[PDB]
């Protein structure tokens, strides 16, 4: 078990040593993403029976 | 995959002779099957067809109730029965495999083909061009022409290409437009649209001398066009 | 006076609140329970069947509690009574092809000669309907056919040798297959149960459960058709000869009239015992 | 629609009818599901899950071992809720064997499985294997190590008797499922024949159930 | 002695992560977002009702086409369906019948499916003959197979209840590379948009990035209380959402390396089965053991819609590529088609 708690710290150390941003700036990129991406999303705004493959 | 045929030979006229045909290499009880003619001298013309399950049969309005087609799934083989044989039904009978689902290759595999010989409305294909003159190494690009717009409501166009080699079966090199067969040289495009069509060939070889051919799937009589013959 | 316009309406009017409740609530026959080429279909033509004789119900309590015009009564003649017949007689044959069905289930008689009984329920349920109405319907339009002076009261306006001799076949008719379908049920239950008790289990408190659940259902069933047909479809005919020739005494017409309707009101009540025998059961009917 | 559309409509159904070919030919196959501790021989052969079918008395059984699926079963025993009935080996000489005791912990899995919410209406046909060898060496230990509360006989029948009412004891919802007890003999395929009639008794019970008669 | 001192050295890096975890949560999601219009209201309707499956669907898969999926059933049975036409394309009989996942290859060649049998049978689609053929059956796996993904024509990545994830090389049948890192068993799987790193979700209450390269856990997500069931990438590949047991959907973002917003209602007690987002992103949907399934406004935390129409439990949904439709599975054998 002393090897498998070796490895189990050294995969911490490796997770610790992580460089993280914001969440401030998380939320505002995937808010930039929806927003951008708002017109192509037939289930967020639907499309006429013209451009719908099912009907 | 291989399809070989059997019969054929000189037939006295009004006889009646049966052709059968035998399926190796492929799951012949998913494929439908038809039979399409050629003259000694002329193009392709179709004969006959019988779907998968002998479920759905046609035939040609000039062999209608004088043949007959049927399959024998257990034994892998094809028969088509023929009545009062004229001097006008001598041509060379080939078989093809068809399979028809979604992105399917329907035409893809052709067979050797038997020669029978006798003692002595429907969409219209336009293909003016004929013997045609190629040098290697230079780009062609063949015609085709239909009275009935070839783009049906759901975006699919069937106009099918084949490749008539000196002394062999036709092959498939264009199934549906811009979709290029399996095991052909990304050389051929088609292009077009409705009425027109077009085939190109980026660089013609010595392999690419033939006669190539048009249809249309669209309805049931199975049309083709007299074809346009590259010669060096 | 007293029996055919007092105690026949009462009854008659209970019968038909049960009969409009059960069936209102049974309409979740074919929302709350899909269906399928099982003995589904047969279930959903029987309640269908139940409604609609619920639904003539209340033109026979007016026409027989004497408040109403005549006409009326001539409309009864000629179409809700007509309607209620044929509604029972397409009960009775699902009736039988329900047992028809659980004999094939539980006792497996035939695996391959029996086939064509399965998928084709929906062509079957149509076959019934199709030949019940096609019996029914001559008699809707070969009566009212012959109004001349006094038809208004007597239930007899039928028109000639294509007239009432058509009354008289097609009670004949719908009285042989009726006992037809009791003999094919009798038999095929009695298959049934002699199968569940060929289950050799015991000192089990389930296999008990299950064997006594399964016997006084199909007694109940058995029972309930028994009690609430034969009286019905063993009166019938002399009342059919006596409406159809006046040879009778007053007195016979009048008590076969009587048992004419009393056993009618039976067959009528066991609308309100259909759901309650049949659909409760119904593994799909309990959501 | 167009020839190709046609076409496909026709491949559709063919595909169409063969499923429910299939679907019937698979209907009147009785599933049944294999659990142990415990003894597999003779039971299981005469990675992944076995599959072993075989047939008695015009009927076709399909049998599954899950013995060596060494995961959660919380993730994968909802894939049984059809099974026509659990087949449960629990060997009688593991009472006085430790891997907590053999035999409770066979319990334990027992009323895991018994009380499981899939197998709610699910018969389990309760295998004794073994029993030579309990016969064996149970006049020379007592059943006291194992149940401190027997109070009985140290005899083969009464111990028999005994294991069996504590594993039927372990069924609460004891109305709508009937637990089959037998000790494995090896003789004339007895086994063989006790799983066809309990088998062929569940199908009574489902098929009384389905045509709505219960 | 020195167990303890390793125990103690893990505690406190798991400090650390928490205290650095902490720190970059400054405004929480549901705060920005506080000042944007919310979805109306989603109404979708069954377009389409696949049906010709006679068991439980457990597994289902859209094309790149966005016009043929592939589905798993108890029956033996894998059905390459038309969506646009309802007409069944392909019907693959499976060697075990015991199927749990499937998938579609990007390039549409190759279908696999896997279960309780520990092996990812590839099928291949294409064929000189008519039929679809094993191309062969992968084996090296310990526990129920429940997720497989293709990451291109020759690699597929597979999620297996060994607690162990593997990569594989199609070509020559071994494991290219093997991860590990799972207390419990491996439930989901989702690959990124660019097929470069990928993150699982198991019973152990946590979810895991990976690298298909060096095989190696990036990031550790801890936020439920029970098993992750369903995984699933943003579109950008910079966030993941995840469902549970425990009737809670959660976001989590890669960069930060924390829970971004969960969606929960008190009307829900029951499991999550699967989730899947919009083209944008901005609709969760997840689907639910209460045989129905839900839209989340993903920015929100507001259910958009319910698609109810399942009478058991829904077990797998899948958005298309274009984003037109919703195809939702579910143990009564019936695939419907959304809008
Ligand atoms: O099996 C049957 C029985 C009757 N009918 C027809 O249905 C009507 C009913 O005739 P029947 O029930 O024999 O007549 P009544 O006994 O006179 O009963 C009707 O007339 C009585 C007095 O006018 C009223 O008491 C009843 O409500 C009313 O149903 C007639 O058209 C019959 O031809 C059938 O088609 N099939």
């Amino acid at each position: 078990s002393i090897a498998q708690a070796r490895k189990l710290v050294e995969q911490l150390k490796m997770e610790a040593n992580i460089d993280r941003i914001k969440v401030s700036k998380a939320a505002a990129d995937l808010m930039a993403y929806c927003e951008a991406h708002a017109k192509e999303d037939p289930l967020l705004t639907p499309v006429p029976a013209s451009e719908n493959p099912f009907r | 995959v291989q399809l070989v045929e059997s019969g054929g030979g000189l037939v006295q006229p009004g006889g009646s002779r049966k052709l059968s045909c035998s399926a190796s290499g492929f799951a012949f009880s998913s494929f439908g099957m038809h039979w399409v003619r050629q003259a000694p001298e002329k193009g392709l013309e179709w004969v006959a067809y019988i779907s998968s399950g002998s479920g759905t049969i046609y035939y040609a309005d000039t062999v209608k109730g004088r043949f007959t087609i049927s399959r024998d799934d257990p034994k892998n083989t094809l028969f088509l029965q023929m009545t009062s044989l004229r001097s006008e039904d001598t041509a060379m009978y080939y078989c093809v495999r068809s399979i028809y689902y979604y992105g399917s290759s329907p035409f893809d595999f052709w067979g050797q083909g038997t020669t029978l010989t006798v003692s002595s409305s429907d969409i219209v294909m336009t293909q003016a061009t004929s013997s045609v003159p190629v040098t290697p190494g230079e780009s062609v690009s063949i015609s085709c022409r239909s009275s009935k717009s070839l783009l049906h409501s759901n975006g699919n166009t069937y106009l099918y290409w084949f490749l008539q080699r000196p002394g062999q079966s036709p092959q498939l090199l264009i199934y549906r437009m811009s979709n290029l067969a399996s095991g052909v040289p990304d050389r051929f495009s088609g292009s077009g649209s409705g009425t027109a069509f077009t085939l190109t060939i980026s660089r013609l070889e010595a392999e690419d001398v033939g006669v190539y051919y048009c249809m249309q799937h669209l309805e049931y009589p199975l049309t083709f066009g007299a074809g346009t013959k590259l010669e060096l | 006076l007293l029996i055919t316009q007092q105690i026949i309406p009462v009854l008659y009017c209970m019968v038909f609140i049960a009969g409009i409740l059960l069936n209102g609530v049974s309409g979740w026959i074919f929302f709350y329970v899909p269906s399928s080429k099982s003995f589904i279909i047969y279930l959903k033509n029987i309640v269908i069947a139940d409604f609609v004789m619920s639904l003539t119900f209340p033109f026979k309590i007016l026409g027989d509690s004497g408040l109403g015009p005549w006409q009326l009564n001539v409309f009864v003649c000629r179409v809700s009574a007509v309607l209620f017949y044929v509604n029972m007689y397409v009960s009775i044959v699902f009736f039988g092809l329900i047992s028809f069905d659980r004999y094939y289930k539980i006792v497996k008689p035939l695996w391959t000669s029996f086939i064509q009984s399965v998928s084709y329920s929906k062509l079957l349920s149509v076959i019934v309907w199709m030949l019940m109405l096609l019996l029914a319907v001559p008699n809707i339009i070969l009566t009212n056919q012959s109004v001349r002076e006094v038809t208004q009261i007597k239930c007899i306006e039928l028109k000639s040798e294509l007239g009432r001799k058509w009354h008289k076949a097609s009670n004949y008719i719908f009285v042989a297959i009726f006992w037809i379908v009791f003999l094919l049920l009798i038999v095929f239950y009695t298959a049934i149960t002699k199968k569940i008790f060929k289950s050799h289990l015991k000192s089990s408190r389930n296999s008990t459960s299950v064997k006594k659940k399964s016997s006084r259902n199909i007694f109940s069933i058995v029972f309930v058709f028994f009690v609430c047909f034969v009286p019905y479809h063993i009166a019938r005919i002399p009342y059919t000869k006596s409406q159809t020739e006046a040879h009778y005494s007053c007195q016979s017409k009048e008590i076969l009239r009587y048992m004419k309707e009393f056993t009618l009101l039976l067959s009528a009540a066991n609308v309100c015992l259909d759901p309650i025998i049949y659909f409760f059961l119904c593994q799909p009917f309990r959501e | 629609l167009s020839a190709e559309d046609k076409a496909a409509v026709e491949r559709s159904k063919m595909i169409d009818r063969n499923l429910r070919e299939d679907g019937e030919k698979a209907a009147r196959e009785v599933k049944l599901l294999l659990l142990g501790a415990s003894g597999k021989n003779t039971i299981v052969k005469q990675t992944g899950i076995v599959e072993t079918h075989f047939t008695f008395k015009d009927l076709h059984f399909k049998m599954f071992d899950v013995g060596a699926q060494r995961s959660e079963r919380k993730k994968w025993i909802h894939c049984f809720e059809g099974v026509t009935a659990i087949i449960f080996c629990v060997a009688l000489s593991d009472y006085d064997l430790v891997l907590m005791n053999r035999m409770h912990a066979s319990m334990k899995l027992f009323d895991s499985i018994c009380n499981n919410k899939w197998f709610t209406d699910t018969s389990i046909i309760l295998f004794l294997n073994k029993k030579d060898l309990f016969e064996e060496k149970i006049k020379k230990s007592p059943l006291t190590i194992c149940y401190p509360e027997y109070a009985g006989s140290n005899t083969y029948e009464e111990a028999a008797a005994y294991i069996q009412c504590q594993f039927e004891d372990l069924n609460k919802r004891k109305d709508t499922k009937e637990i089959y007890t037998h000790f494995t003999c090896s003789t004339d395929t007895k086994n063989v024949q006790f799983v066809f009639d309990a088998v062929t008794d569940v199908i009574i019970k489902n098929n009384l159930k389905d045509c709505g008669l219960f | 002695s020195e167990l303890d001192q390793l125990r103690q050295e893990a505690e406190q890096l798991k400090n650390q992560i928490r205290d650095a975890r902490k720190a970059c949560a400054d405004a929480t999601l549901s705060q920005i977002t506080n000042n944007i219009d919310p979805v109306g209201r989603i109404q979708m309707r069954t377009r389409r009702t696949l049906r010709g499956h006679l068991a439980k669907i457990y597994a289902m898969h859209w094309g790149t086409d966005s016009r043929l999926l592939v589905s798993a059933s108890q029956d033996g049975k894998l059905i390459i369906w038309d969506s646009y036409t309802t007409n069944k394309v392909h019907a693959i009989p499976l060697r075990s019948s015991w199927v749990m996942t499937c998938a579609y290859a990007p390039s549409g060649n190759y279908v696999a499916c896997g279960g309780l049998d520990n092996i990812c049978s590839i099928y291949n689609l294409k064929t000189r003959e008519g039929n679809v053929r094993v191309s062969r059956e992968l084996a090296g796996h310990t526990g129920y197979l429940s997720c497989c993904r293709f990451l291109d024509d020759n690699q597929i990545v597979t999620s297996s209840g060994d607690t162990t994830c593997a990569l594989w090389d199609i070509e020559t049948g071994q494991q290219t590379t093997t991860f590990t890192g799972h207390t419990g068993d491996v439930m989901s799987l989702s690959l990124a948009p660019d097929t470069r790193l990928f993150v699982s979700g198991a019973c152990d209450a946590s979810a895991k990035l990976w690298d298909v390269r060096e095989g190696m856990c990036r990031q550790t997500f801890t936020g439920h209380e029970s098993d992750i069931n369903a995984i699933c990438f943003f579109p950008n590949g910079n966030a993941f959402a995840t469902g549970s047991d425990d009737a809670t959907c959660r976001l989590f973002d890669l960069r930060a390396d924390q829970e971004l917003m969960t969606y929960s209602h008190d009307n829900i007690i029951c499991g999550i089965t699967s989730v899947s987002f919009s083209k944008s992103g901005r609709l969760l949907l997840a689907g639910y053991d209460d045989f129905n399934c839900n839209v989340w406004d993903a920015l929100k935390a507001d259910r958009a819609g319910v698609l109810a129409g399942h009478d058991n439990r829904v077990s797998c949904l899948g958005v298309t590529d274009d984003g037109m439709a919703v195809a939702t599975g579910s143990w009564d054998s019936f695939l419907k088609i959304w809008n």
